Order: structure tokens, then C-alpha cells, then sequence
């Protein structure tokens, strides 16, 4: 399925820019009945800050897991940009009919207005809530009603924004430099982009993970996908010479005797027109994806060996596995080069550290043959860094085409030889193939120039490191196709059209920015789960999802150890500054979001002395304690974990003042008789009987005038007194004039994805297509 | 100090062994050490002199590697080798004149010049070669 | 008496050296081996040397199960080379290497008590029978019974 | 076990080499090989067998 491997990589569909449409508030104002100093009702209600919804569970592990869920919710509601004018609605009652920032801010403004006891000092301040528009500086301000934690999130989302201004010079500079200064391509535009035009640039940081280090099975899949991609971009060979008209000339050069079984009939095998541009595509695409090939030949076909000589001229020996390479070099050497000087057959041991070229360079007396052998011996790429990325650039003499002139001057020395130990038919059998190649001197110089120019131009759109490691599975290259590429090239230059150049660059940038933003997501989640003590979270799900969302990898075939090794080398990376600042806000306000709700209590103090119930305005009388100061703390969660229950048993059997610290439920007792009846110490015997504290459900009193039979407080001069005190925090008042802020943004801009949609592209006619040396590629007649 | 002797030993051998027309197998183990030297010394800047009338010279190394693809070394390879060798010989000459001129009462066996204190790192330790003198 | 491991097997720290010695054999070029069998054996070593933590934890678990079940031994743990041997397939060892996850299995206290029960019952049986045997032999010899 | 057998069969290749293809991979059995090896090791060490 090499056509669905291509579909996974052509359909990366880059990161959709997320505009904010809400405010991300966590709290909300809710009005509560308030009470006097003695428990009687103050006549008014008072607005406070409460959670909008709570799913704060009882176990502290579940609490910190809930804030990791909240962190992921923030990450899924991070705006890539925003326009405050698109979410701003009017308040119903201001002087100048202004606009607040939110429908929920407008709901708060319309609830504080037309409420009976707001007080005038506030109702004048709603009437002054108006937006402020600077059209010169493109800066607007909207009134907002936000909690300080919520305003930290919102001020963060405003200030640290992804958009960057755009013009025509930035779309000049978005095209990579090696096409931008190319003579062969002409690029113009049609639109002057305005002063208010934005884009979100991709994340083009290189491989922070180093998948080429040890992930051989994943990087095999990567080089497979890069190979199938680059194969579809290498252009088709145009105007080859005719196949049936080249086989006739080939069968006239060597003289086909019809009765003699001879080795020159098999020169003419498999020379096609589609094998030619099969070979051309795979020679460029395996060198663009840095993917190792493997040779397929028969050793009786000697034209395969001569085309393998040209194959090892142009392409470095490190592009092939050693078995097929060293076997081909062995057959080339044994057949053509060693019978020239009457040498031994060279028994060559499998496992020699030196290839047969690397000892034919020292056994052979000739200079020319051996000089070309030494070019092939230590032919390798230069490891280059241009424009931030690695390149693996060829030798200059390869991309001149001059090394074909080095080969043929070393090839017409094997025709001068006499073959002293071999018969005359074998001498004809070698030098017919030598003549058969050397008829195409300029044609192969031009084919080498064309291959190297297309290699340069197509690696000019690669945005990842072209790491040269031997790949795993090492796909097939046939030498019959190399032979049918040596013949049948002709005259017509084909260079890649700049539409396909831009398409190859686009899908490279799409997969690379995908890959980097996924790394940022997963390193943020793993670092956030390590910095909040999540000792029961198995992190196979994070890395499994990380390979799900990369649309290439077969994730059901990557087992445990590779997932967990990606976990090992993923949390060595620093978090992106965006998600790090998000986690800093979560980590400094998480301890306040936890303590600001009902259905949670952060501890229970059991002293056995008579502690009076405390007054506050919104309950009347509570057993709220506000510090764990003076009491021996016992962590509830660690207790649940280790399962001891022998320290707290020996502190509940005898009556010792004790402080069970941990998130817990409560019931709200309201009656006074059920405080006169000591329901405090009743709920802790179940810890001793059954050895579990997940049942543990303490009580919070609200002795108020709204309760039944409050008169025991009123008529008897009784400041109420309980045995235990649960550990809650008191809600904060909704100060209206201090919660109002002003949100700051731009008024108008537009976001442009696909920057290359504005560049209209053209190429010079390929008769005059020019190389790096200011000479034409394929200057043959 | 070890890497300074190593620089000088490779420059002496590369004036001796890298000549015109010599076989590549005679110099196949020296060109790898000289390329390791070029790879190590690139991207680094040095400053020699500054005491007496010894002039302050700034040294910047941006060189390409030498080719490993000849059978007999032709005169192109010899001329580009002579250029790189002459620059490194001038560098090590000024480092040695910067080091012989300085002294210290406290610990004299330590390097005193800024260039040889910079060469005493483990980044430059892969320059090291045989210590035969 | 008890036959115990050292503490390097016991906390699984010794595998951090085996994997250091295995990926030394992976960057190791062999002087005359054919390259396909050499690449195959180096990648077969790398199959093992990438399960560093997965086998550190496995030999922590194996040693901990050996710990908790060695406590319920009540006879001596004498090491003598027995006649018949329990044949181990190394294919089963490769299966245990390449197939373990991270889920801890420890003996539950009912099957940890039951092992102790049957050990103490066999040892009780053994001693009470030997006492009966030396009683009957010494009694039959002091009562002059030589048929 | 199937992902493990496929990973071990693609990392170490045997269609390129020639000793055989299959018998190398009697490894990947869930419970009759790994679990019984675990049992065999700890039972032999406990019984001094």
C-alpha cells in the first residue's frame, strides 16, 4: 500500500489557528444570604466568587488529576489569536451605550444593576463601563469582570499572542534561499498585502528527540514516508530517445549472431522507457530521504556491471547496504577490471573490512583505472548546514559531470588491454559493452548534471535534518533500470516545476510543524504530570496518543518499550515558554482553586476540648478552622496508600488531638439540637471498625436564623461550641470595582495561512536551464 | 600543552608528508588527524600577545576539510594544504611566543597565556596526537 | 538456612551494567563476520539493550517474589546438585525478556500463608515421623527383637 | 505478543539471511512461555532445584 503511505503524509492539514470566542472564566459571582454577628439575617444578599462547576473529587490524587485535566482544558482553549471586537456585546445600561467584553460580563452587569441593594456607588460605575478605541494605533479596550486568577489567564491570552505582521517581503523570505536566488525560477506577485495582515509562523525547530539515534523502527517509517513523498515530486523524464529505435542501434553496435549462444544478447534485457524514469525517481528520492538502497542484478549481464560502474561514479557508496554493494563491486572487479591485467580471480572473503574496490586500488598497476577506483572508494557526501537544516551535499566534481570524464578516461584503458589469459570472444564481450557505454559520453555527463541539479533543487525544500544513518529495510534498486537510464536520456532537460517545488516544501513544513507542536504538547503534559506528583499515572497513554496524532506511524505495532523510551527522552526537553507559563499559572493558583468550593474540605481537626463555633457573615456559625496550626497532622492520602491504620487507630482509641489532612466531603448540618447532641466525634468510629477512610464524611455546621430552633442561640446567651472543626476556606467577596479590568487588543486584522498561495511561479525554458557553474545542464546537440 | 605539541607535530608532519606526487596511503592516517584538527578548531577565536612589544593578534578559524579522494596527491591539494598549514603555523608561532614570555610565581607549571588556557579544555582534547619528543 | 542473592540482583541495579556491556557489543565492528549476520546480531543485541528499565524492573520483581516466598521456608535451603534437572528453554527466557510490562505481581497473603501452611505441615510431618521411627527402632532393639 | 514478534522480526531480518525463517520466533507466547519461565525460575530458586 505505497499509495496510502502517501495519503497519510499529503494530508497533514496544518494547525488551524484557534480564535477565542469566550473568556475562560473559572469563577462566577453568586449571591448568598448573609447573617449578622449573632446568626440572625442581615437583610441583604452579597455576591461572592464561586466555581462555575465543580468536579473536585474526594481523593487528593483525584484532585491533582482533576487539575491536570484543567491544564489540558486550558491547552485546548489557548487562543492562537483573538479579536476582542468579535466577542464584545453591549451592556444594556451605560451612558454612551458602550460594549462590555462578554455576554457573561453583560449578565453580571445586568444582575448588579436592577438589583435592590447594589448601592449607588456601584450603579454609577456600570454606567461608565465603555470601550476605548484607538484607531490610529489599532488598539481597543473593553471592560471586563474577571477574577484575578481568571484575569491572569485572560491577560496571558491577550499579551502572548502568536500572530506576526505580514507584507510581501516576508513572502519573499518564506521561499527558501536556494530557489530564491536561482536563475531558473521567476517569482512574482499580484497583491500588495495591507498593513493589518497577520500569519502564524510554523515551528521549524529541528529534531529535539533524535529519532535517528535508537528508534530504528520509527525512523524506518519516517524515511519510508519521505521516500514515497519525494518519489512523487521528482519529475518525469521528458523526450527520451525511442526504445525500439535504441535497441536497434544497440543490436547493431554489438553484432548479434543468431546461432551462437553469446553473452551480448543478455545486454539487451529489460531496457524500457518506464524503467528509466523508475530509476531516475528512485535515485533522487532515496538520496533525498537519506534512505539506503540495495542492488539487484544478474552477474552474467555485463552491461549491468558497466552501468553499476557509472552508478558508483555518481552516487556515494554509503547509500547502499554493504552486501549488495560489495557483491556488485566484486562482480565488476572480477569481470572487467582484473582480467584486463591478467591478474588472479581474487578470492574475496566475506567480512573483509576493505571493499573489493579498496584493494583493487592497491593491486592494480595502472593509474587511470585505479584513480577512478580511488574516487569511488572514498566518495561521500559533505555534511553541510545551509539555512539551519542539514543537507548532505554531493561532491563538486560529481555535480559538474566531470567525473564521467574521469571514468571514461579510465574506461578506455580497459579497452587498450589485451586480456592475456582470456579468449578473444571474452575480449569482444567486454569491449562491446565498453563501446556501448562510451558511445554516450556527453549523454552521461549531462545525465549526471541533471541528476545532481534535480537533487539540489529538491533538497532545497527539505526542512528536517538529512541524517545519514543506514536505514533498516533498504528498498530495491535494479541495475537493469540503471542501464535503461544510461541509455535513453537524449536531449530534453526536465527540472521540477515550481508548483511541485512549492507543494513539496508545503508538505515538508506541514509535517515538521505538526511534529514539533506535538512534541510541545507531550512534553508539557509529561512535565506537568511529573511536577504535580502523579505516582499512579502510567504514561503509555500520552506517548501512544503522541504517535496517534502523528498521522504516519502504525501505533498498534509500536509496543511498550519504545513508547516508554520516548517517555524517557521526551521529559529531558524543556517545555515551550507558552505552556510553561500556563503551568506556572496553574501551579500558583491551583492551591486556591482547590480550596474555593463546596463538596470538598481540606482536613478535619479533632481536638477533644470545647472549641467555640466561629462566626462569619455567610453562614452564621461554623466549625471552620483556617490553619492546621497546633495540631499533629496526619496525611490522609498517604494513609490510604500504605494502608497502615495503626497510627490513627492508636490516636482514635485513646483521645488525642489529631488533624486528618486531605480532601474530604462533608455534610451540612444545620440544626442546633444535633450540635447539642454531639454528632462531632460520631463519624470517626467507622475508621476503627472497618479499615477504610474513603467512607470518611465529616460535618460542617451552619447555625443560622434560617435553621430550625435557632432560639437556643438567641435566648440563652450561647456562643455555640463544637468538638471537631473541619478545615475549609471562606469564600471571597465579589468586589465589583476591583474585579473590573480592561482587556487590551488590536481592533482589526486578518490571518493568512498558505503564504505560498500569493506567489505566482514560472521557470526558464529548459533548453536554457542553467546549473550552479553558470553553464547549462544538458548542453548536448 | 599536549594539544600544542599535537598541533605542531601535525603541522610538521603535514609539511613533511603532504608533498606533490606522493601516494595517498603514505598520508592516509595524517589527513584524518588534520581533518580532526580542522573540525575541532573551527568556530573558535583566540587572542595572542599583549605584553611588551609583542603585538595583539586575533585568530579566527574558518577552513574547509581536505580531500580524501586522491590516489597520488596533485598540486591543487598541496597548495590548499600549504595555505591551511601556513595559517596554523603562524597561529602556533604566536601562541608559543605568547607562552614563553609569561611566568608566574604561584604555579608556573600551569599555562599562563589566554590562548593556551583556552586550549587546555576537553573540547580541544581530540586534537591530541603522539608525544614523541 | 537461606540461599540469597546479592543486593545488585536484589534491587535490579546489575542490569544497568549488562545493558552497558551489551550496547558496547553493538557499536562493535566484527573483524571478519559477514555484514548481514553482523547487522542482524547487533540489532538483536539492541532488541535487549533498549529494554533497560523494563528488565531492571523485571529483575526487581523476580527478586521480590523470591524474597517474599523465601520467608515461608521452614526447612534448610541446602544447595546440592540434584540428579534430574528441570529443563529450561531459553526461548522462554526471550519471551520473559521481550514480553513483560510494568504491572507488579506479588503473592497475595492467602497464597503467601498457604505456602507457609504446607511447608510447616510437611516439616511437622517429617519430624513427627522421624521421632516415631527412632522410637520403634530403639524400642525394637532394646526389646531384643532381631528378626 | 504480535507487535513484539513483528518488531523482533523486522529488526533482526531473516529473509535476507539464510539459516531458516520461523524457528527463531517460537518466542512470542503470552502465557505458555513467559509466565511459565517466571514460574520455573522462582520455583527452582526456592526449592534449590
Amino acid at each position: 500500500p505505497k499509495e496510502s503511505i502517501l495519503k497519510k503524509l499529503e494530508d497533514i492539514k496544518p494547525e488551524q489557528a484557534k480564535k477565542q470566542t469566550k473568556l475562560f472564566r473559572i469563577f462566577e459571582p453568586k449571591q448568598l444570604p448573609i447573617y449578622r454577628a449573632n446568626g440572625e439575617r442581615e437583610l441583604r444578599n452579597r455576591w461572592y466568587w464561586k466555581l462555575k462547576r465543580d468536579t473536585l473529587p474526594d481523593g487528593d490524587y483525584d484532585v491533582r488529576e482533576y487539575f491536570l485535566n484543567l491544564y489540558d482544558q486550558v491547552l485546548m482553549e489557548m487562543p492562537d489569536y483573538l479579536l476582542l471586537k468579535d466577542m464584545a456585546v453591549e451592556n444594556k445600561n451605560s451612558r454612551d451605550a458602550g460594549k462590555v467584553v462578554d455576554s457573561e460580563t453583560a449578565a453580571i452587569c445586568d444582575a448588579i444593576f436592577q438589583d435592590e441593594e447594589t448601592e449607588g456607588a456601584v450603579r454609577r460605575f456600570i454606567a461608565e463601563m465603555r470601550q476605548r478605541v484607538q484607531a490610529d494605533r489599532n488598539v481597543v479596550n473593553y471592560p471586563s469582570i474577571l477574577h484575578p486568577i481568571d484575569h491572569a489567564f485572560n491577560e496571558y491570552f491577550l499579551q502572548h499572542q502568536l500572530v506576526e505582521p505580514l507584507n510581501n517581503d516576508i513572502i519573499f523570505n518564506y521561499i527558501p534561499e536556494r530557489i530564491r536566488n536561482d536563475v531558473n525560477y521567476i517569482l512574482n506577485m499580484d497583491r500588495n498585502l495591507p498593513s493589518t495582515a497577520r500569519y502564524i509562523r510554523p515551528n521549524l525547530l529541528q529534531d529535539r528527540l533524535n529519532l535517528h539515534d535508537n528508534f530504528e523502527s520509527l525512523w524506518d517509517t519516517i524515511t519510508t514516508s519521505n521516500y514515497i513523498l519525494a518519489r512523487s515530486v521528482v519529475p518525469d523524464l521528458k523526450e527520451l530517445v525511442s526504445t525500439e529505435a535504441q535497441i536497434q542501434k544497440m543490436s547493431q553496435d554489438l553484432q548479434l549472431e543468431a546461432l551462437t549462444i553469446q553473452s551480448e544478447t543478455q545486454f539487451l534485457t529489460g531496457i524500457n522507457s518506464q524503467a528509466a524514469n523508475d530509476c531516475f525517481k528512485t535515485l533522487i528520492a532515496a538520496m533525498l530521504s537519506q534512505r539506503t538502497m540495495s542492488l539487484d542484478f544478474v552477474t552474467t549481464n555485463y552491461m549491468s556491471l558497466i552501468s553499476g560502474m557509472w552508478l558508483l561514479t555518481v552516487i556515494p557508496n554509503d547509500m547502499f547496504i554493504r552486501e549488495s554493494l560489495v557483491a556488485c563491486q566484486l562482480a565488476i572487479i572480477n569481470t572487467i577490471v582484473y582480467p584486463a591485467f591478467g591478474m588472479q580471480r581474487m578470492h574475496y572473503r566475506n567480512g573483509d573490512p576493505q571493499t573489493p574496490f579498496q584493494i583493487a586500488e592497491q593491486q592494480i598497476q595502472n593509474f587511470q583505472v585505479a584513480n577512478w577506483l580511488h574516487f569511488v572508494n572514498y566518495n561521500q557526501f559533505r555534511q553541510v548546514v545551509i539555512d539551519g537544516v542539514l543537507n548532505q551535499v554531493l561532491n563538486d566534481n560529481i555535480r559538474n559531470g566531470h567525473v564521467v570524464n574521469q571514468l571514461m578516461e579510465a574506461l578506455m584503458q580497459l579497452s587498450r588491454q589485451q586480456f592475456p589469459t582470456m579468449p578473444v570472444d571474452y575480449k569482444r564481450s567486454i569491449q562491446r559493452g565498453i563501446l556501448l557505454l562510451s558511445n554516450r559520453l556527453g549523454q552521461l555527463v549531462d545525465l549526471t548534471r541533471l541528476l545532481s541539479y534535480n537533487y539540489e533543487t529538491l533538497m532545497a525544500c527539505i526542512t528536517m535534518n538529512m541524517q545519514h544513518v543506514q536505514t533498516l529495510t533498504t528498498e530495491k534498486l535494479q541495475l537493469t533500470s540503471v542501464t535503461s537510464l544510461c541509455m535513453l536520456i537524449g536531449n530534453a532537460t526536465v527540472i521540477p516545476s515550481p508548483q511541485t517545488l512549492f507543494h513539496y516544501y508545503n508538505v515538508n513544513v506541514n509535517f515538521h510543524s505538526n511534529y514539533n507542536e506535538r512534541i510541545n504538547d507531550a512534553v508539557a503534559i509529561i512535565t506537568a504530570a511529573n511536577r504535580l506528583n502523579l505516582y499512579q499515572k502510567k504514561m503509555k497513554s500520552i506517548v501512544e496518543d503522541f504517535l496517534k496524532r502523528l498521522q504516519i506511524f502504525d501505533v498498534a505495532r509500536v509496543p511498550d518499550d519504545q513508547m516508554y523510551r520516548l517517555r524517557d527522552r521526551l521529559r529531558l526537553l524543556p517545555v515551550e515558554i507558552r505552556r510553561l507559563d500556563i503551568f506556572n499559572l496553574i501551579a500558583m493558583n491551583m492551591e486556591q482553586i482547590e480550596r474555593a468550593s463546596d463538596k470538598i474540605a481540606q482536613g478535619v481537626i479533632i481536638a477533644y476540648r470545647d472549641m467555640q463555633l466561629e462566626r462569619d457573615e455567610m453562614y452564621g456559625y461554623v466549625n471552620i478552622a483556617r490553619n492546621l496550626d497546633g495540631f499533629q497532622q496526619i496525611n490522609l492520602e498517604e494513609l490510604m496508600r500504605s494502608g497502615d491504620y495503626a497510627q490513627i487507630t492508636n490516636m482514635l482509641l485513646n483521645n488525642q488531638p489529631v488533624a486528618l489532612v486531605g480532601a474530604l466531603p462533608f455534610i451540612t448540618d444545620s440544626s442546633v439540637i444535633s450540635l447539642i447532641a454531639k454528632l462531632d466525634a460520631t463519624v470517626f468510629a467507622q475508621i476503627v471498625k472497618l479499615r477504610k477512610v474513603d467512607t470518611l464524611k465529616p460535618i460542617l455546621y451552619k447555625i443560622n436564623s434560617d435553621s430550625n430552633d435557632f432560639y437556643l442561640v438567641a435566648n440563652y446567651d450561647w456562643i455555640p461550641t463544637s468538638t471537631t472543626k473541619v478545615y475549609k476556606q471562606v469564600p471571597q467577596q465579589f468586589d465589583f470595582r476591583a474585579s473590573m479590568h480592561m482587556l487590551t487588543s488590536n481592533l482589526t486584522f486578518t490571518v493568512y495561512s498558505d503564504l505560498l498561495a500569493f506567489v505566482s511561479a514560472d521557470t526558464v525554458e529548459p533548453i536554457n536551464a542553467v546549473a550552479f557553474d553558470n553553464m547549462r545542464i544538458m548542453n548536448e546537440l | 600543552m599536549d594539544v600544542l605539541y599535537s598541533l605542531s607535530k601535525t603541522l610538521k608532519d603535514a609539511r613533511d608528508k603532504i608533498v606533490e606526487g606522493t601516494l595517498y596511503s603514505n598520508v592516509s592516517d595524517l589527513i584524518q588527524q588534520f581533518n580532526q584538527m580542522i573540525i575541532t578548531m573551527n568556530g573558535n577565536e583566540f587572542q595572542t600577545g599583549g605584553i611588551g612589544n609583542l603585538p595583539i593578534r586575533n585568530w579566527n578559524f574558518n577552513f574547509g576539510l581536505l580531500g580524501t579522494t586522491l590516489l597520488n596527491l596533485d598540486a591543487n591539494y598541496v597548495e590548499t594544504a600549504r595555505n591551511t598549514i601556513d595559517y596554523f603555523v603562524d597561529f602556533v608561532d604566536n601562541v608559543c611566543m605568547d607562552e614563553m614570555v609569561r611566568e608566574s610565581q604561584r604555579n608556573g607549571i600551569a599555562p599562563q597565556s589566554d590562548s593556551l588556557r583556552k586550549l587546555s579544555a576537553i573540547k580541544f582534547k581530540r586534537i591530541n596526537f603522539d608525544n614523541s619528543s
